């Protein structure tokens, strides 16, 4: 979804993977807030009680039971955090039956999309190019540095598998709401998967540096119904 | 590892062998830096040690440390009712009676 | 004398009154060319690194 | 001559030009150098 | 540059440590070629005299003002570090005794004095 | 410290070096080398007689450091039993850093050896690139290095038993057994059929056996400066810190060569 | 009496050659049995050794915290004034206007976007 | 001629540290003005100062990173505090190899010239701090710009290696009569531990940059995927240096804080042996984790698991140091002098900066925070508020002992408060911008991210005024600094105890646990004639 | 999963190696008892199974470390030094056998075997003590147990939280008669002999020759561990292309030459290189000989990996069982240089026997 | 009696470690039952209503 003006927290999710990511982050924040509160409280006690005091306890310097209790407690926190992280890492992926393939080639300062299916006997394969609409040519109501002239169209409730490469330099395919972020190196093919649960318009931007115009390279994904997808694919 | 009955003997022995004011203040300063408040017997030796070295400010500043070491005010007023004949023979006056 | 001048140059580098790199009567031949060519090399890398900022090529 | 103004490369007392000029110039050059580069590269590519 | 020494009793400076010369056709030894602070050590280890001491300070007896521990120093001051009479009880406290005042070690109480050599 | 006159000599066994001008001059030579090489590769210079001045000045500055390092140890006489140990620790910590520039190059060969890219047909040394046969001149080099390893221990055991003729011959033979290695490895770059730019195999094979060449010219220089300083009676029977360093450098390079011959010349 | 009386307002002004004479006169006056010391001597003895002079003064006095606070305020009011000058003189793109940020809202409403917390492109 | 034999042809270790400091000030002012240039263009949407040039913006970022990672923090923390204090604290006259120290200094000023000349002789070098291979080629940056910037990373590497060798060789065989390797102060341990990582990390970076240069100029085809190479190799060969590097900047800081916590809180450090073991463990577990900078390149599913586990384990040792510092401050008396304020501001802000790091080590969560302003907000709390605060504390702590002139307390406090407010206002909203989806390295941004960008551009103008006040503080220190020791009792190194009378305190004033604060007001050129003695 | 067996073997070898070097006749009491335990475990895995002896033998190290920590009497220390042989034998044999069982491809087996055997000479380095004199030694080994648990959770969650046959044969008596098995056993045994004799007698000769200092004694022998690590890791992947017999032969030659060259050195700087050579050659021999044993048993026998690796572990343990006392007895009787010369020529003369393992006959 | 005080710092430590943890758990039991759970509930109720329209 689109960024909000005074944002404080994540964008809205449209895929199970981003929901798992949000749940994991909100799980870790628990222990992080606990530790920060403990440290701040001890600093407050030190400032409020022992500030410019007459008695100095210069003979408490060793400790033996207490030193085992700030080396075992933090370990348990790390294990508790690491359980759900490993479960999420191994569980979520394209276990069964991917349903579509879209090649997203990243050239210097624009994008190229190819649909690996819908092939005729002669190689009629549907493909197009996505550029950024300049500020001078914008119509009333369009977003600046995020609106394109050609946008990817996909159905709802269908697994989409993205194969990402590059032709000039190292790029990054990123749509925040969908939880998709892979690189595009010049000599390998990377792949991810996404499932969209609701209809709408989903915006994204590049991440890795590529040169002069790194800030004008948006990505726009629409999730139309199946009837509209069938009509659109029979027009291009 | 040290017990109360060994602390309150070792510091008596140390207080009975100071020979100058620097040593008296050294022994007092390393005594009020433990978890144990000094017993009334040790402070009885401290005042005689401050009398042998001939110092007045140290005999009054000792009583101003018990007020900060003791947890409550009843204990402070109980320390001042057993160390009363030592005070009224030497002549030591507390700070709140001088208004320095 | 013989090949053992080591017991004669050890009475010279002690009590010399000059720095140890210019005490023997041979350091001229080592130190004149080096210090001479250094001031040419360092003056040739500052004429081509200010001439390159202005866009001039050869 | 060991003393409080003996391990400094520069002179701070008994000086013809006051120390304020040398002190100010150092920070002025330091905070003005990274604008000359921007000016040069802006005037080498058309834009103002 | 002057007469050569034979033991460390006849060494009045760096002028007595040049040495004779080796002979043509032999690998010279260290009694025939050493000049500076290397021949002093060689002349000291041939007798049993160590020229560079490495012995820590005395940690056997305390120090009173009447009977202070005497540290030997070739200058007017020497930095002395105290760790206690058992020699590892007191923490480390550093003192600078001088030929006009004595160090006193605020925690244990040992006093130190200078023997000026 | 109660010897009679001990205040006339230094009271601690360490070196207080006199002021020298060489650190600044080496830095000024490196600045000129860096700027001139960074410019000459893209025009702006034209003539290539400036980079040679920069290199010659850098090497001359290093030699002039070593002069003052040798006049302070054999004539002035300030190298006690502490400073020699410090120098040994220093040389070890430099050799260790010099060994870890080779681990990176080995890791850049195993990261492409196992898993070669699609572009090159999946095969090491690829089609159209004939490797160097490991039963030819690249074995005489190994035999020469192993022989040189033994010819230098006969020189270090002849200066300890007080034999002069027997320490000059060993060093001469060792010096002539590192010149034949360089000659053999300069005729194996003229009888080759693959250049630096025809593969990733010609870019790492000429980048691990070319650093060895530069590292091994230094052996010839160090052995020449060890023969010339023994002809003139600079080394005693128990104070020789130049032979020990030049022997700890030969063994390390032999061990390194015994890894560039099993991972580069046999395995393919 | 004048030498010792009211030492709380004169110690820090006397030189260092009139301070070692008062101390060297109270060290031969404390050897006498106590209860023979006047009250002024008792006050002087306490002020000389344990008192709020010399190495026992406070790091921050009452008239220095005000100085720090009113220096920080004058250091935050200057940055605000310098940043204000760079805010009136800005390049305002055409998109950042209210009548343009209300048209984008209709588009984001037709294509249902941010069903959760909110969508709003209006920041004047 | 006596000038040339004491400040250009030098051997004394303590007369080079001042030259490090005077260089660090210049190289830290340059970067700060370049940072203000960045934050003035990311204020409101559009093209405000730099008219339309997206080049000259990435150049500013690269020149701002290099000037303060290699020319400010390292010289300040290894040259002015390492060279000057290690020999005095271990009891040695001078270093073992003085000429190497002189060359280690003098290789830097020739290295600043190359960097400044890589930003004027053409469009520039807009490759970022990490010069990734396929952008830093001959097709996107075509000129003498990247080449002259890779030669500024070789001279600095040579200087760092030559200093590290000297530090390791001096701490082993130049100690006093009775100082074994268990009684050294903590600062010397920190310098030794950082000097070992400098030896074990730099050669890999040197090899990587040299291979990049060869690929650029001699068509060698290491990182070109049209001849059988992969760019990812460079990333490996860089990040082996990347993670040790960020620890080299922080280990020397930690030790300094210990001394402060030991001085103004009159108590010894809680468990010194624990601190040395923790520093060793932090140093060793910083070499086995270098792939968390590269999670989205396409690594396997069995390598992410190892790298998430091996990164969180570092939290165990640093917690020990934090809790030991709290235990040191707990029981003792606290007086709020200028160094102790900076010490307090480091035990809280470093925690905030590091606790975010356990949110970014997870492999699952790195697909939402990578190449986003969250990472930026992360590392400013631990670099700008973790290293610079430690350097300021060290300066305010040791300046009177080195120079012999004192400084005004009120102006130092004002500067500290301004820096605190500015840095806590400029780096906090970056977390929000990162969470909402703002990528890194973009001059112009969508209209949505405007508001917070106007708040983070206001703190920088508060911090630069703090820098100017620092300049005036130094001016007031140098001129009329002798008469600024009677204004406040901040001058006193230790406050008298409860029973310690003033007259006895004036006779026995300095009570220390190191040789550092017992030397004369300006230290003598030759400090130790007869050896020091320890029990 | 596949990673779990690798991690278990690595941890077991690391723990055994780092418990062997606790600062604290007795030493040679651990190996010999372990030898007596070696064949028996090989029988149990044929019937009982792998993981049961793995756990019952992984817990014995924990009980032994408690025994070391608390007890101080001579008999108590003797008991503590015992029960390491049985536990170590069970753990190593079971782990290596199950690693061979899990990985069936030859190249994958070689790579995994090299990476796993890299643990030895790593425990000596990663943590030399374990529960040492000072409490802070549980402040350096503390960060590593956490990593071990965090890396074992990956093996656990992957196997029994996620996606979800017995044979008999290979009598030990029949297997002992096969010449190639004996060839492999001797190849391991002699290389073990060399380092076993070299390790204890070196410090005495160094004190006699140069008055070696305490720190120099430890620093001299350290590089052998790094050489072992590098050699094992490299050749576990590099040996398959060249044939394992060539790697074994070259390692034997290099170890013999390096051991011979030791007496000629008259300084520690000279001693640095030969130790590295010896470590590299031993890594050669181990990484080349361990995988080939399973290949031989697959080629000429039925697929059971108990008795064969029991024979291998007997070969390893015989080196430390006998040779320290033998080396000491030879020392002061014939001379240290003579001892190294004898071992070097013996190892070199053993070299030609490696030609037989190149192309073993079919079953 | 009232003239025998032995341990007071330890009780302070135990009171300052048993209150910096209860307070911390208080400020962490609000992030998981007032900031996270209602968001999940709202998200689910949105999806159990966008589907009923499609079913109808
Ligand atoms: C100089 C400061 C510094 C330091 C010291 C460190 C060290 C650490 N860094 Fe490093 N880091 C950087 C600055 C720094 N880093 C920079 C600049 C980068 C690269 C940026 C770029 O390339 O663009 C980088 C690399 C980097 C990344 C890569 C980000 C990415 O691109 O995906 C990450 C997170 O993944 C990270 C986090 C950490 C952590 C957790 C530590 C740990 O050392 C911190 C641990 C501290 C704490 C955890 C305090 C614990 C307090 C206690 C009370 C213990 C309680 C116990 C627990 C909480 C269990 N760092
Ligand atoms: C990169 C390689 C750098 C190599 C530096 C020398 C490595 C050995 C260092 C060493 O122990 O010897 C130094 C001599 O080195 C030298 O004289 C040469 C060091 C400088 C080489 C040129 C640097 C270019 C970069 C001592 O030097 P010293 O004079 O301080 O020893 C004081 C005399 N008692
Ligand atoms: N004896 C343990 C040292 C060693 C042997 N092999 C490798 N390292
Ligand atoms: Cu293109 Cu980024
Ligand atoms: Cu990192
Ligand atoms: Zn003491």
């Amino acid at each position: 979804d689109v960024p909000t003006p005074w944002g404080i927290f994540f964008q809205d999710s449209a895929t199970p993977n981003m929901e798992g990511i949000i749940e994991l982050h909100n799980n870790i924040m628990f222990y992080l807030v606990l530790i920060l509160t403990f440290v701040s409280y001890i600093l407050y006690t030190i400032i409020y009680n022992y500030s410019n005091a007459t008695i100095v306890h210069k003979y408490m310097n060793h400790g033996q039971l207490i030193e085992i209790v700030w080396t075992t407690l933090p370990a348990v926190i790390l294990l508790i955090i690491a359980f759900p992280s490993f479960i999420l890492l191994y569980l979520c992926d394209e276990v069964i039956s991917p349903a579509m393939t879209i090649k997203a080639i990243g050239l210097q300062w624009y994008w190229k999309y190819e649909y690996s299916d819908f092939i005729n006997d002669d190689g009629e394969i549907v493909e197009f190019e996505s550029y950024v609409i300049p500020e001078e040519l914008l119509e009333d109501g369009q977003l600046r540095l995020l609106d394109v002239d050609a946008s990817v169209v996909v159905p709802v409730d269908t697994h989409i598998r993205f194969i990402v490469s590059s032709a000039d330099v190292i790029h990054d395919f990123c749509v925040p709401a969908l939880g998709v972020k892979v690189d595009a190196s010049p000599g390998r093919l990377n792949q991810t998967s996404a499932l969209i649960q609701r209809e709408g318009v989903y915006y994204g931007q590049c991440s890795e540096l590529c040169g002069v115009m790194h800030s004008a390279m948006p990505i726009k994904i629409e999730a139309v119904s199946l009837y509209e997808f069938i009509n659109w694919l029979d027009e291009q | 590892e040290e017990t109360y009955e060994e602390f309150s003997q070792r510091y008596e022995k140390e207080f009975d062998e100071a020979y100058d004011l620097f040593e008296v203040q050294r022994v007092l300063n390393n005594c009020f830096s433990y978890d144990i408040v000094p017993s009334p017997a040790v402070i009885g030796k401290a005042l005689n040690a401050c009398r042998r070295v001939n110092d007045y400010a140290t005999a009054v500043r000792v009583f101003e440390g018990l007020k900060h070491k003791v947890e409550t005010k009843e204990q402070y007023d109980a320390y001042l009712e057993e160390l009363k004949d030592v005070r009224e023979e030497l002549g030591i006056d507390l700070k709140e009676e001088l208004f320095p | 004398t013989a090949t053992e001048k080591i017991i004669e140059l050890q009475k010279f580098y002690q009590s010399t009154n000059k720095p140890i790199y210019a005490a023997h009567p041979r350091s001229k031949y080592y130190l004149i060319p080096y210090f001479g060519l250094l001031g040419v090399s360092v003056a040739a890398t500052l004429f081509y690194t200010g001439r390159a900022c202005f866009g001039i090529k050869d | 001559d060991v003393g409080p103004y003996s391990n400094l490369p520069f002179k701070v007392k008994n000086r013809r030009v006051p120390y304020a000029v040398p002190h100010f110039l150092f920070f002025a050059i330091g905070m003005g150098i990274p604008f000359f580069a921007c000016y040069v590269q802006l005037k080498r590519s058309g834009s103002i | 540059q002057f007469k050569t020494a034979t033991s460390i009793a006849e060494v009045e400076g760096l002028e007595n440590l040049v040495g004779p010369g080796a002979k043509t056709g032999t690998v010279p030894t260290d009694l025939e070629q050493a000049t500076g602070l290397e021949r002093y050590e060689l002349l000291g280890k041939l007798e049993g005299i160590e020229v560079f001491d490495e012995t820590p300070l005395e940690a056997v007896r305390k120090g009173t003002m009447k009977d202070p521990i005497l540290i030997d120093s070739y200058d007017d001051y020497r930095y002395v570090g105290c760790t206690g009479v058992p020699a590892d009880s007191h923490n480390i406290e550093w003192l600078k005794p001088t030929t006009e005042k004595n160090a006193r070690c605020w925690e244990c109480g040992s006093v130190y004095k200078l023997n000026f050599l | 410290m109660r010897i009679q006159n001990r205040e006339n000599l230094q009271l601690f066994p360490f070196h207080l070096v006199t002021n020298s001008p060489w650190p600044l001059t080496t830095s000024l030579a490196l600045m000129s080398l860096a700027l001139t090489l960074g410019l000459t590769m893209h025009g702006y210079i034209g003539n290539h007689l400036w980079l040679f001045l920069a290199i010659s000045l850098v090497l001359s500055s290093i030699f002039l450091w070593v002069r003052d390092v040798v006049i302070e140890g054999t004539y002035l006489g300030d190298h006690t039993i502490a400073v020699r140990k410090g120098l040994n620790i220093g040389f070890m910590l430099f050799v260790l850093s010099e060994i870890l520039i080779f681990a990176a190059l080995f890791w850049s060969y195993f990261h492409s050896a196992m898993g070669p890219t699609i572009e090159i047909g999946c095969q090491w040394p690829p089609v159209g690139i004939t490797s160097i046969k490991p039963t030819e001149l690249p074995l005489l080099n190994t035999i020469i290095l192993l022989a040189s390893g033994a010819t230098v221990t006969w020189a270090h055991h002849s200066i300890l038993y007080k034999d002069r003729q027997g320490t000059l011959v060993g060093l001469f033979i060792t010096t002539l057994l590192i010149i034949l290695f360089v000659g053999c490895q300069v005729l194996e770059y003229t009888w080759a059929t693959f250049t630096i730019a025809d593969s990733v195999f010609g870019s790492i094979f000429y980048a691990g056996t070319g650093l060895h060449f530069i590292h091994m010219v230094m052996l010839i220089v160090m052995l020449a400066i060890c023969y010339a300083r023994m002809y003139f009676y600079h080394f005693t029977s128990n104070h020789h810190l130049g032979l020990e360093t030049t022997i700890l450098y030969l063994h390390v390079l032999d061990i390194i060569w015994l890894f560039l011959y099993i991972v580069f010349y046999w395995w393919g | 009496n004048a030498t010792v009386t009211n030492l709380e307002k004169r110690w820090e002004d006397l030189p260092e050659t009139d301070q070692k004479d008062i101390i060297s006169q109270l060290s031969e006056r404390q050897k006498l049995p106590w209860k023979d010391l006047t009250l002024s001597e008792k006050k002087a003895a306490w002020y000389i050794s344990f008192g709020e002079w010399g190495p026992r003064r406070p790091v921050h006095t009452k008239e220095d915290k005000l100085y720090i606070f009113w220096g920080t305020v004058i250091g935050i009011v200057i940055s605000a004034t310098i940043f204000g000058a760079f805010r009136y003189n800005r390049n305002v793109p055409k998109t950042m206007n209210r009548e343009w940020q209300a048209a984008s809202d209709e588009y984001l409403k037709s294509k249902n976007a941010e069903p959760f917390t909110g969508y709003s492109q209006i920041q004047s | 001629m006596n000038y040339i034999n004491r400040w250009l042809f030098s051997t004394n270790a303590k007369d080079i540290a001042v030259l490090y400091f005077i260089f660090a000030l210049f190289c830290g002012l340059l970067g700060s003005i370049m940072s203000l240039i960045l934050r003035l263009e990311l204020s409101a949407p559009g093209n405000q100062i730099l008219m339309g040039n997206h080049q000259l913006f990435n150049v500013v970022a690269t020149a701002h990173a290099v000037l303060m990672v290699f020319f400010l923090v390292m010289p300040a923390a290894i040259g002015f505090f390492g060279n000057y204090l290690l020999p005095l604290m271990i009891g040695a006259s001078d270093m073992s190899f003085a000429r190497l120290n002189n060359i280690s200094f003098w290789l830097l000023p020739p290295a600043l010239v190359s960097l400044l000349a890589s930003a004027l002789i053409e469009n520039g070098a807009g490759t970022g701090w990490t010069v990734y291979p396929p952008l830093a080629g001959v097709q996107s940056h075509s000129g003498p710009s990247v080449d002259l910037a890779i030669f500024a990373l070789h001279l600095t590497s040579i200087s760092s290696l030559l200093g590290a060798i000297n530090f390791i060789t001096t701490t082993l065989n130049m100690r006093t009569i009775g100082m074994t390797m268990s009684k050294l102060p903590l600062f010397v341990w920190a310098v030794v531990f950082t000097s070992i990582l400098l030896l074990l990390s730099l050669p890999v970076l040197s090899a990587g940059v040299t291979l990049l240069l060869l690929d650029r100029n001699f068509n060698t085809s290491f990182f070109e995927p049209a001849g059988g190479g992969d760019p990812i190799l460079y990333q490996h060969l860089f990040w082996f240096f990347g993670h040790p590097e960020v620890y080299i900047l922080i280990i020397p800081g930690f030790g300094i804080i210990s001394h402060i916590v030991s001085t103004y809180s009159k108590k010894p450090v809680f468990g010194a042996i624990g601190m040395v073991y923790a520093m060793g463990s932090i140093g060793f577990l910083g070499l086995l984790v270098w792939s968390h900078h590269m999670y989205t390149v396409g690594l396997d599913v069995d390598s992410r698991a190892y790298f998430t586990s091996a990164t969180m384990v570092i939290a165990v040792p640093t917690g020990i140091k934090i809790f030991s510092w709290l235990a040191t401050l707990y029981g003792g008396s606290i007086r709020y002098t200028t160094p102790m304020l900076y010490a307090f501001a480091f035990l809280f802000l470093f925690t905030v900066g590091g606790l975010s790091g356990v949110v970014l080590s997870n492999a699952s969560l790195d697909i939402a925070f990578h190449d986003t302003y969250y990472v930026i907000g992360h590392f400013h709390y631990v670099l700008s508020l973790g290293a610079v605060f430690s350097l300021f504390a060290g300066y305010y702590y040791w300046s009177p002992l080195i120079t012999g002139l004192y400084y005004n307390n009120n102006l130092a406090n004002i500067q500290f408060w301004l820096l605190f407010i500015g840095t806590n206002v400029t780096f906090f909203p970056m977390h929000f911008l990162g969470l909402n989806g703002m990528p890194r390295r973009i001059p112009d941004y969508p209209d949505a991210f405007a508001g917070w960008n106007a708040i983070s551009s206001f703190g920088s103008l508060i911090s630069i005024i703090s820098v100017i006040l620092f300049a005036y503080v130094i001016y007031d220190q140098l001129v009329n600094g002798l008469t600024n020791k009677q204004l406040s009792t901040n001058s006193l190194f230790k406050n008298p105890d409860f029973i310690e009378s003033n007259i006895i305190f004036n006779d026995n004033s300095i009570k220390s646990s190191s040789i550092d604060f017992l030397l004369t007001s300006p230290p003598l050129p030759h400090t130790f004639n007869t050896p020091a003695i320890q029990s | 999963s596949r990673k779990l067996i690798l991690f278990i073997v690595f941890l077991a070898l690391l723990l055994d190696n780092m418990l062997l070097t606790v600062v604290v006749l007795l030493f040679a009491s651990k190996a010999t008892v372990q030898l007596i335990t070696n064949p028996f475990i090989g029988l149990l895995t044929n019937r009982i199974g792998y993981p049961i002896p793995i756990f019952a033998g992984f817990c014995i190290m924990f009980v032994s470390t408690i025994m070391f920590a608390f007890s101080s009497s001579y008999a108590f220390l003797l008991i503590a030094r015992s029960l390491q042989g049985i536990g170590s034998s069970c753990s190593s044999v079971a782990g290596m056998g199950m690693l061979a069982s899990v990985y069936t491809d030859d190249e994958e087996r070689g790579n995994v075997m090299g990476i796993a055997l890299g643990g030895l000479a790593m425990g000596v380095l990663v943590g030399p003590p374990f529960g040492s004199v000072l409490y802070e030694f549980v402040g350096k080994t503390a960060p590593f147990l956490v990593l071990a648990a965090l890396v074992l959770l990956d093996g656990a969650i992957q196997l029994f939280v996620l996606q979800p046959e017995s044979q008999k044969g290979t009598p030990l008596t029949t297997l002992l008669k096969d010449p190639y098995i004996l060839i492999a056993a001797g190849s391991i045994c002699f290389a073990n002999m060399g380092i076993a004799m070299l390790e204890p007698a070196l410090p005495i000769w160094m004190m006699e020759t140069m008055c070696s200092r305490k720190w120099q004694l430890g620093v001299a022998f350290l590089p052998a561990s790094i050489s072992y690590l590098i050699g094992t890791n490299i050749f576990g992947i590099l040996a398959h292309k060249m044939g394992r017999w060539l790697c074994a032969l070259l390692g034997m030659i290099i170890v013999g030459v390096s051991i011979l060259c030791i007496p000629f050195a008259k300084n520690i700087y000279g001693l640095i290189a030969p130790n590295f050579g010896v470590g590299f050659a031993i890594g050669m021999v181990d990484s080349s000989m361990m995988p080939i044993m399973g290949y031989l048993v697959d080629l000429r026998h039925v697929s059971v990996y108990g008795s064969v690796y029991a024979i291998a572990d007997v070969a390893f343990c015989m080196g430390y069982a006998i040779g320290p006392s033998a080396g000491g007895a030879i020392a002061k009787a014939i001379g240290f240089p003579w001892l190294m010369t004898i071992i070097g020529i013996i190892d070199i003369l053993f070299a030609p026997l490696c030609f037989f393992l190149r192309s073993p006959p079919a079953k | 009696s009232l003239t025998r005080i032995q341990g007071s710092v330890k009780r302070r430590i135990l009171t300052d470690i048993s209150v910096g943890l209860t307070l911390g758990f208080g400020f962490a039991s609000y992030w998981w039952w007032g900031v996270h759970k209602p968001t999940v509930a709202h998200r689910e109720n949105y999806y159990i209503e966008l589907a009923k329209k499609k079913k109808a």
